């Protein structure tokens, strides 16, 4: 049962999380200028409504 | 007796039209076009406010976004030439092959 | 107020960049010459930097209402100038490749040190405003100066797109300030106020998301590996050093100086952009092939560990030394970094090396140069022994200081990804793969010397430590 | 005064090591050796004029030698150094093992030996100085400047086997585990920092200023946690443990950077000298979730090192095992089973590092580490197996060997305070015969279970016997006259378990 040492994948699942959230990431950067004007716009609007609810 | 609010209304009206017409427009000639209603409603409002405030400042700052507007147009339309020159199309979208 | 002779005496580096631009521009004008230009340009930039001097004689004091000279705009003027006259020392060797006119570059790498000063120096809305744009426009020109390839024309039309969206939208947000508070100096933004008052939290939202545009923080940040990728390797080394640290240090005295600093509501919003561009611009960079584009997370990711230093600078006292000690041993490393790969790229000839598989094996045929860029790869994960650890324990010691816990776990996260990918390049350097000139020797010796000084200053931090103290503004 | 030369002896000959590498391809084994010789013999020397066997616990701090040079003045940062018996104990350990590190590699005649050296002899210098090292930033400091050459040696000096992927993978998850862990005892560092100055209004990062610090429970705790997470991380502890034997297995081949890098126990030291005393009622609650950990590590370990078809994987987990025993004594408040916790730290490193020594010396023969390939191998070798058995012998804590020693003191105060656990770990004694007998089984004895076990093999030379019959003496003496040991350690481990049992 522990030949595989699964306390070293458990640990290992950050990693893992760390790969699958930067793949994720990686897909807002597109390159089109459109899309990054858009979210500038939505930055903005993020930070305007965080700032008003605070 | 024109409130200050209604003024800075009508600027962020300009704005966030300037902001949709960069959005929603492929063509680099028309991101420019918004471009410079941006600037221009910005400079408004900072007219807006040095006319509320008594000062000369509002002027001053309108000044400087203008002279900003026109330097950035100048070298949009240059970016815009060579865009056309080296694609002989304006579609912003092609130019897009720097990714991930 | 008017302009006395000690307010002159004051300007002396603003005044010297904007003589040597005349005096280089007609030089340009009477004939072109790229190696008598490019001269006149470095002899104009180190002549600013040797008046720093007289300017810490002269002391701490305003000119007008728009600039104000201590300690603080001399360590910040001296920063920009170091990275412009390594920008035109690694632009001189890539520049000699380039068939169209190269006199042009110098001209507009004065005109951005010339904002970089100003942006140390200002006082003011009308300043910073001037500031930035004077920086952004030459970059402008510097991102696209290789028109004529793909991707430098790619990057230079999203750079100048985008910076006049982030100008626009920073213009509004003074004039949204302005219109609550009356006054665009620093010290009166929020005097009349209770501090959270609706129109100037909204304007300096606004002004937030230029800035911080201006500093790819995110989520204004998509643009930074696509023009750190497109721009020319020298230009890549100016957009990560000089751009970054003058906005960086006019964010840092506006929000020393305004009252508006201290409130909660600005605070938590910038700690939620520090949080997401230190997480977000370290796992970006994870699985990146090209050596331009990890630099360009890495810089969101050290940006994020400043914003952080910035967050505390209210609560505790140490937050404007960490600042500087971080933006000095930042400085160094990225000129390192993107220095051995401007001089990879030299002399131009269309597409630079920026592919990982170009710097692996470096070491077999410039061991020099792979040694640089590895101190460089070990620096900017600081790792101790190197002035990057230095700068990284700077920050987690203001972060605790101020309990900032979120921060300083995202920090630590961060920085662990930092150490994969970065590992990754260094050791790369070292694996087996399948000039001549001594303008390109002053090149390699700027790298080396930057690589000796992050190691003898990580090793031996106390002068940095005790220069950046010295570095105090007027109170 | 003689600290400082016990750190820069070995930078300075890493220094010497690359640059007189340009005068011969054989010359900077000889710069490592003599310079790994003079740093041992400058511990040895410390050890004769200290005086440890007449010194009594006057409590903490109370230091043989010690050493001040301001560093970073700006935060009360200096460079101080200090030796007492436990740490004098681990530096003429490390100068040892550094000596028998510089004769495994001496037939190494590469091209780029004199940076292998400089890794080496830099490796070295930064575990004295962990040892040495009382101002806090320096001991951080020193430990994570030992990691660089560690991932540059594993990196690129490593196993030649396997392919270059799988060693860049072992080498940046070992530096990812380590600077990480490092970095959340910085926090802790820091936080403890201010606390103090908050406490007080001034900056120091001297381990005897910050002992007095006022804290509330529940932040000393915190402190507490982030301290132990780095030293588990170390030690290894379960579960953070995983890095160890992939840093093992690709480690270079003749084993010195087994016993440069990991075989040296800092993690178990830093437990004994920093997270006990500064944060003694923090660590008095700790104690049942770091007593179950090492029983939990024993048993883990023992289950993986019995599990494996790789020797090296193999002697890894048997460290873990080792160490998990060395774990449940530290968190025991008992002058009996911290005297066999330094006893088992010494004989854990000399049988860990004879192992690793023949493990070495065996895949030189055979060209594979596979026990499923090697079988009956007795027949086949003049010395390697009968030395293997000697030293699997040991590890399984032997009466005659330092190993029983350290275990059995350890079980014998452990039984005085936690009695459950030490009947545990005594069956976890058991579990480590049973992995020894396998993997000696496994082994050398049995048929030949392919074709290059089949066929003679070459003898041992003179200089791999000399070392290995040098470990099997040192743990021969160690297991019948262990008291020169307890007497050097007694008064520091005196000090540490009266300020843990005094402030709880
Ligand atoms: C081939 C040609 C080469 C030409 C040379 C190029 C390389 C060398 C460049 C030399 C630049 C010299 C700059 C000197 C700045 C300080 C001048 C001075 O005297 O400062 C003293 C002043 C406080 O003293 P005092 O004058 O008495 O003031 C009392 C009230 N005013 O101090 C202050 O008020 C604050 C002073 C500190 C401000 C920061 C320092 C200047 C910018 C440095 C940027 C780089 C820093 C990081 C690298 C450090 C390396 C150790
Ligand atoms: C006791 C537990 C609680 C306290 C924990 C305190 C934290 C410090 C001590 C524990 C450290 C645990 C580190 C876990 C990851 C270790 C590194 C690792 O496994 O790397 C694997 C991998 C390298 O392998 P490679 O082959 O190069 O990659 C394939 C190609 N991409 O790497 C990669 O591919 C990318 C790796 C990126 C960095 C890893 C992610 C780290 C994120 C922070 C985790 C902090 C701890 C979280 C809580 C504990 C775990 C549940
Ligand atoms: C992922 C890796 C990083 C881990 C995550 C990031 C760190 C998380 C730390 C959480 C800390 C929670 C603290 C909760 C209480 C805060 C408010 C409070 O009352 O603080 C007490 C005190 C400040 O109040 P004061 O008036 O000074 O009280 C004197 C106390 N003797 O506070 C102090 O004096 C300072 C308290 C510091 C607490 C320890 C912080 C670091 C602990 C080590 C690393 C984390 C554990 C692993
Ligand atoms: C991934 C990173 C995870 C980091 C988690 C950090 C959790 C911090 C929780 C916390 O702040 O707990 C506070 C509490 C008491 O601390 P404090 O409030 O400072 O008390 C002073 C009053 N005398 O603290 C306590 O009571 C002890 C907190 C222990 C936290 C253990 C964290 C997990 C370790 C095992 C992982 C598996
Ligand atoms: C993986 C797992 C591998 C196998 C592991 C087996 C573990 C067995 C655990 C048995 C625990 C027995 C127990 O509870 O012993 C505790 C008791 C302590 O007594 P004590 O606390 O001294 O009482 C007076 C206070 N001074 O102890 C005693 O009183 C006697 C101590 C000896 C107990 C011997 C247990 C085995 C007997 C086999 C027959
Ligand atoms: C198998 C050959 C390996 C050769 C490695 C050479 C390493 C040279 C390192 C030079 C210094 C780099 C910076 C260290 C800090
Ligand atoms: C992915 C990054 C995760 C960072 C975790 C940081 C945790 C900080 C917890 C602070 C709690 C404070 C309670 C008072």
């Amino acid at each position: 049962l522990l030949k595989r040492d699964p306390l070293n994948s458990m640990m290992n699942i950050p990693a893992v999380l760390s790969r699958f959230a930067g793949k994720g990431l990686l897909l807002s950067e597109n390159g089109y200028l459109r899309w990054y004007v858009a979210s500038m716009s939505i930055g903005a609007v993020v930070v305007l409504a965080l700032l008003m609810v605070l | 007796m024109i409130p200050l609010q209604h003024g800075l209304i009508l600027a962020a009206i300009l704005f966030v039209l300037g902001l949709t017409g960069l959005v929603i427009r492929r063509n680099l000639l028309f991101m420019l076009i918004g471009l410079e209603i941006m600037i221009n409603a910005s400079a408004l409002a900072f007219v807006v406010a040095g006319s509320y405030w008594g000062q000369t400042d509002g002027q001053v700052m309108y000044i400087l976004a203008i002279s900003l507007a026109a330097a950035e147009a100048s070298i949009g339309l240059a970016l815009l030439l060579q865009l056309h020159r080296r694609r002989q199309n304006l579609n912003i979208d092609s130019v897009s092959e720097m990714r991930g | 107020m008017t302009i006395t002779p000690q307010n002159l005496i004051a300007l002396l580096p603003l005044l010297i960049v904007g003589l040597t631009v005349v005096v280089v521009m007609l030089s340009i004008a009477w004939r072109r010459n790229h190696f008598l230009n490019a001269t006149l340009s470095v002899i104009g930039l180190n002549a600013a930097l040797v008046s720093l001097w007289f300017v810490g004689q002269a002391g701490a004091m305003d000119v007008t209402p728009l600039m104000r000279v201590d300690g603080f705009a001399m360590l910040y003027t001296g920063l920009v100038l170091l990275a412009s006259l390594a920008t035109c020392t690694f632009a001189y060797p890539w520049l000699e490749g380039y068939n169209d006119n190269k006199d042009e570059f110098y001209l507009l790498v004065l005109i951005a040190a010339l904002g970089g000063i100003l942006l140390a120096n200002a006082n003011h809305l009308a300043s910073l405003f001037l500031g930035i744009e004077l920086i952004s426009l030459p970059l402008f020109g510097l991102v696209g100066y290789a028109f004529r390839q793909k991707r430098s024309l790619e990057a230079s039309i999203k750079y100048t797109i985008l910076s006049a969206a982030a100008s626009s939208f920073l213009l509004f947000g003074m004039a949204l300030v302005y219109a609550q508070s009356g006054d665009l100096s620093f010290v009166a933004l929020g005097k009349n106020l209770m501090l959270n008052e609706p129109l100037l939290l909204a304007g300096f939202g606004l002004m937030i998301v230029g800035l911080g545009f201006k500093l790819s923080l995110v989520p204004f940040h998509l643009w930074t590996p696509d023009v750190y990728q497109g721009a020319p390797a020298p230009v890549s080394t100016f957009l990560a050093t000089a751009s970054k640290i003058a906005i960086f240090g006019v964010v840092m005295r506006l929000f020393l100086y305004a009252p508006v600093g201290d409130s909660e509501a600005i605070r938590v919003v910038l700690a939620i952009i520090a949080f997401a561009s230190i997480i977000f611009g370290n796992l970006m960079a994870l699985s990146q092939t090209n050596i331009k584009r990890l630099l360009g997370y890495s810089s969101i990711s050290h940006l994020g560990y400043l914003l952080v230093a910035l967050i505390a600078l209210q609560t505790g006292e140490m937050s404007m030394e960490a600042v500087g000690v971080y933006l000095a041993g930042y400085l160094f490393s990225s000129l390192g970094a993107f220095g051995v790969v401007s001089l990879m790229s030299s002399p131009y000839r269309g597409p630079d090396a920026d592919s990982l598989f170009s710097y692996r094996g470096l070491f077999w045929h410039r061991p020099i140069l792979a040694a640089v860029m590895t101190v460089m790869m070990l620096s900017l994960a600081g790792i101790p022994m190197t002035l990057g650890f230095i700068g990284k324990f700077y920050v987690l010691a203001v972060g605790v200081q101020a309990h900032l816990w979120w921060l300083v776990g995202a920090v630590v996260v961060g920085s662990a990804i930092g150490l994969y990918y970065y590992l990754r390049v260094a050791v790369s350097l070292y694996l087996h793969a399948p000039p001549s000139n001594w303008q390109y020797s002053a090149g390699g010796i700027v790298v080396l010397i930057s690589a000796l000084l992050v190691l003898v200053l990580g090793v031996w931090p106390q002068p940095l430590i005790s220069i950046v103290r010295l570095a105090m503004p007027l109170m | 005064m003689l600290l400082p030369w016990l750190i820069l002896i070995p930078f300075i000959g890493g220094f010497l090591c690359w640059q007189t590498e340009r005068f011969g391809v054989k010359v900077p084994r000889w710069i490592a050796l003599i310079t790994m010789g003079l740093t041992l013999a400058l511990s040895l020397q410390l050890w004769l004029q200290g005086g440890y066997s007449l010194t009594q616990s006057a409590g903490i701090p109370q230091w043989q030698s010690e050493f001040d040079m301001p560093w970073i003045p700006r935060f009360g940062i200096s460079i101080h150094l200090a030796i007492d018996g436990l740490s004098l104990l681990m530096v003429v350990l490390t100068g040892l093992l550094g000596v028998l590190a510089v004769l495994c590699s001496w037939k190494e005649i590469e091209k780029y030996q004199g940076f292998f050296h400089l890794n080496l002899m830099w490796i070295l210098g930064g575990v004295i100085g962990v040892f040495l090292a009382i101002d806090m930033f320096l001991f951080f400091f020193f430990w994570e400047m030992m990691l660089v050459p560690m991932y540059f040696l594993i990196a690129l000096w490593g196993h030649k086997a396997s392919d270059g992927k799988t060693r860049i993978t072992a080498a940046t998850k070992f530096f990812i585990y380590t600077q990480a862990s490092g970095l959340v005892m910085l926090i802790a560092i820091l936080a403890l920092v201010f606390v103090h100055y908050n406490a007080t209004g001034v900056w120091t990062f001297n381990y005897e200023e910050l002992l007095n610090t006022p804290m509330s429970s529940g932040v000393e705790y915190l402190l507490m946690l982030g301290f132990f997470i780095a030293f588990a991380v170390k030690m290894p502890v379960v579960p953070l443990h995983g890095w160890l034997p992939d840093a093992h297995s690709q480690a270079p081949t003749a084993g010195s950077v087994d016993l440069a890098g990991i075989l040296l126990k800092t993690a178990a030291y830093g437990l004994l000298r920093f997270s006990l005393p500064l944060f003694p009622n923090a660590s008095a609650e700790f104690a049942p979730i770091a007593m179950w950990l090492g029983v939990i590590g024993i048993f883990y370990g023992a289950w993986m090192a019995f599990a494996q078809t790789d020797i090296k994987r193999l002697i890894a987990y048997t460290s873990v095992s080792h160490m998990g025993f060395v774990l449940i004594a530290i968190y025991t408040g008992s002058q009996l089973a911290y005297q066999g916790a330094v006893i088992q730290m010494i004989a854990h490193g000399l049988s860990a590092a004879g192992l690793f020594i023949l493990c070495g010396q065996l895949y030189e023969r055979i060209h594979t580490r596979d026990m499923r390939m090697m079988g009956g191998l007795w027949s086949k070798m003049k010395w390697l197996p009968a030395l293997s058995l000697f030293f699997a012998v040991a590890t399984l804590g032997m009466p005659g060997t330092g190993n029983f020693v350290g275990e059995f003191m350890i079980l014998f105060g452990s039984f005085q305070v936690v009695p459950v656990i030490t009947v545990i770990s005594t069956f976890g004694l058991v579990f480590a015969s049973v992995y020894s007998l396998a993997m000696l089984h496994r082994a050398y004895f049995g048929k030949a279970k392919s074709q290059i076990a089949s066929q003679e093999l070459p003898g041992m030379s003179l200089r791999e016997l000399f070392m290995i019959l040098l470990l099997v003496v040192l743990l021969v003496l160690l297991g019948f006259y262990p008291q020169p040991i307890l007497d050097t350690s007694h008064s520091a481990i005196g000090n540490i378990q009266q300020w843990f049992v005094n402030s709880v």
